């Protein structure tokens, strides 16, 4: 019953909206780290100190 | 701490209605679970793969389904204790949270009621006694969007989240991809990695000697940079007129969300309790399944956490003031 | 054995209520083997009053129906519940109450009460809004389905068979929805 | 549920809206703006629906009702379980194949002389459920072709006996016999119970029709009679009035006193109705609310 | 009846819901 | 089939009647029935 | 499959010659982040093996067959719209114009 | 308690539920509809209906063809397919 | 509607 | 109530039935390309007679531990929660 | 059921109490008769 | 750790209760047999003697028929699912007799 | 046809989120590339090395 007040929330209402009374938070990794979306380096371009 | 229970003000001549409507035994509220699962745990013992369970024969009434992931045993508490040695992590427990990530390794389901038959339901799929989410193998190629998932998969799955996948395939809504589901979820990718046996000059290297940025970038660590401004040397270059050859491999990303195995004919989300669990046949009588799993061998020891998903519907009223009711029910499974 | 026959029992479904196909009497049998003539015309003579009670109580009993195990039973023939109407004594009426405090005396606490002499109550009907169909309870099933004593059995055409003895037979579909 | 199979062909192949192209009578009536129930409603339709109606009334269309007179047929032998139902799709897809392979003037015509008799001379299907000589009549008139007509004792109270037997599957639309190995069966209901063995019933009731048996003799006939043969007298009890045999054959010890345990459960019944409601009405135990009331009626 | 005003679905005109014909937009309400 | 004779702007439904109302009304039963998990609604032409 | 009168279509029962063509054509099949000349360096698609992939609905024999049944005639008899429903003319503009 | 099944003593299955309330919980229950939430539980059931909604013949789910008349060209490429629908199993086209 | 009280599971 | 009110539409009848019956059957054919649905001012009432309340109820009034009890792992609470006749809980809050 | 766990196989026991008779009889001298009864768990 | 046991529908009429305990591998014929060469054991055989000693090893003994009326009867215990043989752990204080 | 299935998922579909089995996707620029959004640099600070 742990889990279940968990996953309701989501099919309730919306998940993804910081609730700080009863702390309704979410836990989201960005995609940028357990997807390495690679794109190499934009540089092209020498800057120089 | 304490108790902060806001009240409604409603007025005496229509709270004492409501207090003597819900009186009755037929007014008379009932709730149960959102999730309303059957949580148990069974361990795989090691980096291995077939994990069988045969839970003895009873009754299936209303059965609405299985629903399986996978999490370790260093990341999760046993809970019925209440105080649990053994126990030194801290950190997103996929046992209690909603976090599951170890959804792509997995290989294989075999369903089989009474170790006799089958269960597709009457050989619904394309290798109909079991289902299979990770072909590894070529063989003859049932991959669905350029991972490893099978039709054979994608059907008694994407379907079951969302009822979509006998008419058509689109973008499945933007109401139901929540969070906690499929969809949002699923992210296949695709790589290459330089082939070996198709020429000679693939000699792998290894950590200590493979380097590029060299002399701008410190040896084996992040300590400060040494060395000599020189050519690279791992990446065996997949572009241009170098075109060395090259295998593919490739992998799914479902974390966040349990697979689903609906129990029902067409594998939708018709009602509560299906056209299968209402029938004749699982009503009246017992039966076992040696429902039998086959996953990807990891290292650390790991639970697998089948939930079957059975009602939970509880019976609450008050009968006189001060006198509270409670009948339980959770069918089947209908015990601790 | 065609002429005395261990009655056909039935067996209770708790979750749909209807019932659960019934199966032979396999456990009150006595075990008579050990018996010469002057006993197993006795005890078969046992058996002939048990068939006899249970066809004298399948008519002072069950409700007289054509299909014997319904799948959903009408709403007449299925014990509703009803209790008297609520009677609900209000505290007090709020027509002459609301003007007390607009007066400017502000209340608290709680005939019933001294400023206002006169106290209505209303009732209102406790019964549900419809009766109830589809399912028999558990002392209805005490009341109705007697083991059915099947004499000459199996013993005709198919369909004329009592179908509903299979504990697998759907009533409204000719079949056994099975594993799909 | 339904009487007439083609009205489900009328209901399964013809457009709901009005149209002009099948019912003209009912489209040419709400274009001319004469109409009972809302008549002002044609000529606030704009020109997209009153030229694709106005145009196709004054001169109709010409369809095929090919399509529509089989399924006139495919669904009247469906009504009569000659096909399975399973099966109606695919002899739709073969009558339809058939009869514009060899079509004609003749067919078209031949079909629905057909559409005709599964409608107004299916009317023995509506007849035979009454009479029910399906099972009742021509199948126990055999049955009355088997029995020998020479009784010795009891000549008269023998075919009487009979003749209120036949009465019996013809009151009754449920009750049928039949043939089933060498002997004839009766079975007072479909999906039902209390099947006597009609053979082995008239030749035990044989040599018996005259016994004029006293009054003080009830423990002999378990190695005379047979529970069938009891079962059997009693469903022959309400449909046997007190002139058929009369007071003193050993049938006026059971047949008459058969219809007293009828008479006893019929009023017994009513009884037992009311002691069931008012558990309720005072408050009584469910579970002590059939023990000890079964014990005072048996 | 005003049916030669209303963009027709078909034969039937479409007549819209009953809350379409005032408003009730103010601040809390 | 047979070359129905009709105008175009009908017997395409165009300007014409309405999935309620040109089908028949063993579809349109089975049409409002089967919405929840079969869907055709999409297959039968509602014009404006 | 995105043709119109073959984007939805209820198909009743039979064998039914479903001849395709498709496009070997390496310029065309490759999008590029850049719009060079494809062809000219060297990039070559090609073709081992297309296998139809077709889903089907369990529809009972009870309801099939009276939709199978039904379908048949000319007036149940369904019909489909085009998106857009394009006619493209490209009329030409040469040369600073 | 005893009078009823459990799946409507729960209402698992059985009615809707604006149906076994009193009728006067009913005409309060949509009464309230603004300020004092109630439609929150009272327990609507679904039953998702058998009894030939969907197959019994052991329908193959899904399956998967290969080419009859498959042939290489340097610029297109074409096959061609007897899907073959046997008496039964109707397609949507779109899957 | 007006009123219509719900009751939705896992998985709708 | 108060016909400086009624006549205003304030509040009392409502856009449906102080409009004339043609006008309400106008815009309701015309809301795909006309819509007169932002000039008619639909009133709300918010009824009294017995919605709330008068005598002297406390809204939200903070319950109480009596007797909680330690572990070294645990804690546990133990209150005695009560409401009287009136004030009928929701439990969600 | 629900047992603290040994190492040894340890085959569990359940003892149906149920009811159980005899009728012997003895109509002749040189013959002793006896319908056997247990219900439930019988045998005809 | 625990077995469920079902047993299928059958006449309930003249029945008088429960009774059970455990037994080691190697006291028990195995029934079918007058001579049993897997009762290599042979010390005081508890179903034969009916002298038991594992009488103490049990936990939660749920009785159920059909799988859905639970019977205590209509919840008339403290759990309404179980009979309790030895809560062992924490909580409450339902430990009685020491 | 080619183009008309193309906006015809526009109408029916949430546009920009992905799919990777028909390969539905939205060829989009972000629009601070094609509209350059100048606002000059992150400065008002000597940063050193």
């Amino acid at each position: 019953t742990e889990l279940s007040y968990q996953l309701m929330l989501d099919a309730l209402g919306d998940r993804s909206r910081y609730f700080s009374m009863w702390n309704q938070a979410v836990d989201s990794y960005d995609p940028d780290v357990r997807i390495i979306e690679n794109h190499g380096v934009e540089d092209e371009l020498p800057n120089y100190c | 701490i304490n108790l902060y229970a806001n009240f409604f003000p409603m007025a005496h001549n229509t709270a004492s209605t409501l207090e003597a409507m819900l009186r009755n035994d037929t007014n008379d509220q009932s709730f149960n679970d959102y999730l309303c699962a059957a949580n148990m745990l069974y361990p795989i013992p090691s980096n291995a793969t077939s994990v069988p369970i045969s839970i003895p024969s009873r009754n299936w009434a209303a059965f609405r389904g299985w629903s399986f992931t996978r999490l370790k045993t260093k990341e999760t508490p046993s809970l019925g204790s209440g105080f649990d040695p053994y126990f030194t992590y801290s950190g997103s427990v996929p046992y209690l949270d909603g976090t599951f990530y170890l959804n792509h390794t997995f290989k294989k389901v075999s369903i089989m009621f009474d170790s006799s038959v089958s269960w597709p339901g009457n050989d619904r799929l394309l290798t109909p006694n079991e289902f299979e989410i990770k072909r590894t193998v070529d063989g003859e190629g049932y991959n669905v969007a350029q991972c490893n998932m099978t039709k054979d998969w994608f059907l008694i799955q994407m379907l079951s989240h969302y009822n979509i996948g006998y008419q058509g395939f689109y973008v499945p809504e933007s109401y139901k991809d929540r969070m906690y589901s499929f969809f949002r979820n699923f992210q296949p990718m695709s790589r290459q990695v330089v082939n070996t046996t198709t020429y000679k000059e693939y000699q792998n290297v290894t950590l200590p000697f493979q380097h590029n940025n060299s002399g701008f970038v410190g040896y084996m660590g992040p300590t400060m940079r040494e060395g000599q401004a020189y050519p690279a040397n791992y990446p065996y270059p997949l572009i241009g007129q170098t075109a060395v050859p090259s295998l593919t491999q490739k992998k799914f990303l479902c974390d966040r969300t349990m697979w689903r195995i609906p129990f029902s004919s067409n594998f939708m989300s018709m009602g509560a309790l299906t056209d299968l669990g209402q029938n004749m046949l699982y009503a009246n009588s017992a039966h076992a399944l040696d429902m039998t799993f086959e996953v990807d061998p990891m290292d650390e020891p790991t639970l697998l956490y089948v939930l079957f998903e059975v009602f939970d519907v509880v019976r609450i009223h008050q009968p006189h003031r001060g006198v509270i009711e409670a009948v339980y029910l959770r069918t089947p499974f209908s015990a601790g | 054995s065609k002429e005395i026959p261990t009655p056909y029992m039935w067996s209770y479904q708790p979750q749909m209520g209807l019932a659960a196909g019934a199966s032979q009497d396999y456990s009150s049998r006595m075990n008579w083997l050990s018996a010469g003539p002057h006993m197993i015309g006795r005890v078969n003579g046992i058996r002939a009053t048990r068939n006899q009670i249970l066809l004298e109580q399948a008519a002072l009993t069950s409700t007289p129906r054509s299909q014997l195990n319904p799948p959903n039973w009408p709403a007449v023939q299925v014990y509703q519940e009803n209790p008297a109407p609520t009677t609900v004594l209000l505290p007090r009426d709020a027509e002459a109450e609301v003007q007390m405090t607009n007066s400017g005396a502000q209340l608290a606490g709680g005939g019933r009460s001294s400023f206002t002499p006169r106290q209505a109550y209303l009732t209102l009907q406790s019964s549900s809004s419809q009766p109830r169909s589809g399912g028999i309870g558990t002392l209805q099933f005490v009341e109705e389905f007697v083991p059915s004593v099947y004499f000459n059995p199996f013993s005709g055409a198919p369909g004329l068979y009592p179908d509903d003895f299979i504990p697998n037979y759907d009533a409204v579909s000719e079949s056994v929805d099975g594993y799909d | 549920q339904q009487v007439d199979p083609a009205m489900l062909a009328a209901l399964q192949s013809q457009p709901s809206g009005v149209t002009p192209s099948d019912d003209w009578a009912a489209a040419m009536d709400r274009i001319l703006a004469l109409t009972t129930r809302n008549p002002e409603a044609f000529r606030q339709q704009p020109q997209a629906n009153r030229f694709s109606a106005i145009l196709e009334a004054v001169v109709p269309s010409r369809t095929n009702p090919t399509h529509e007179k089989v399924l006139a047929i495919v669904n009247a032998l469906t009504e009569s379980k000659a096909i399975r139902k399973d099966e109606a799709g695919l002899i739709y897809n073969a009558l339809l194949e058939r009869v514009a392979r060899y079509n004609s003037t003749n067919v078209q015509a031949n079909l629905d002389r057909l559409t005709t008799d599964v409608r107004e001379a299916v009317a023995q299907r509506e007849r035979f459920m009454h009479d029910t000589n399906l099972g009742s009549q021509v199948a126990l008139n055999a049955f009355l072709s088997t029995l020998p007509a020479n009784v010795p004792r009891g000549q008269e109270d023998y075919v009487s006996f009979i003749s209120a037997l036949r009465l019996l599957v013809a009151e009754v639309p449920q009750s049928e016999v039949y043939q089933s190995g060498p002997d004839y069966f009766f079975q007072t209901s479909r999906q039902g119970l209390q099947t006597v063995n009609l053979t082995q019933a008239f030749k035990n009731l044989q040599g018996m029709w005259g016994v004029r048996a006293p009054v003080g003799d009830r423990a002999t006939i378990s190695s005379l009679l047979t529970p069938n043969t009891r079962l059997l007298l009693l469903l022959i009890a309400p449909f046997t009035n007190s002139s058929t045999i009369s007071r003193d054959s050993y049938l006026g010890h059971l047949i008459t006193l058969y219809r007293e345990a009828i008479g006893q459960t019929q009023v017994d019944e009513q009884t037992f109705q009311e002691i069931t409601s008012v558990s309720r009405a005072l408050g009584q135990q469910d579970t002590g609310s059939l023990e000890a009331t079964l014990n005072f009626l048996l | 009846n005003f049916a030669s005003l209303a963009p027709r679905h078909g034969s039937r005109p479409f007549m819209g819901t009953w809350n379409e014909i005032g408003t009730s937009q103010l601040n809390g309400g | 089939a047979t070359p129905s004779m009709m105008p175009q702007w009908s017997y395409m439904h165009i300007a014409g009647q309405d999935a309620s109302e040109y089908l028949s009304p063993g579809l349109v039963q089975f049409a409002r029935a089967t919405d929840t998990y079969f869907s055709l609604g999409n297959k039968f032409r509602n014009p404006t | 499959q995105k043709f119109f009168a073959i984007k939805n279509l209820l198909l009743l029962p039979g064998s039914y010659t479903y001849e395709w063509n498709f496009r070997k054509d390496v310029n065309m099949i490759l999008q590029s982040s850049l719009g060079n000349d494809l062809r000219v360096d060297g990039a070559s698609v090609r073709f081992d093996s297309i296998n139809l992939y077709a889903n089907f609905f369990p529809m009972a024999h009870n309801t099939a067959s009276t939709l199978e049944a039904m379908l048949r005639n000319d007036t149940n008899d369904q019909s489909f719209n085009d998106y857009l429903c394009a006619a493209n003319m490209l009329y030409p503009i040469p040369s600073n114009a | 308690p005893s009078m009823m099944p459990q799946w409507s003593y729960m209402h698992i299955a059985g009615q809707d539920a604006s149906e076994y309330l009193s009728p006067g919980l009913v005409q309060f229950a949509r009464a309230t509809d603004t300020y004092f939430s109630l439609g929150n539980k009272f327990r609507n059931p679904t039953v998702a209906p058998t009894h030939d909604v969907t197959t019994d013949r052991s329908q193959r789910l899904t399956l998967r063809f290969v080419p009859v008349d498959r042939e290489d060209t340097a610029y297109s490429y074409k096959v061609r397919f007897t899907l073959a629908v046997g008496d039964n199993r109707v397609l949507d086209m779109a899957s | 509607g007006w009123g219509l009280h719900s009751a939705g599971m896992y998985g709708g």
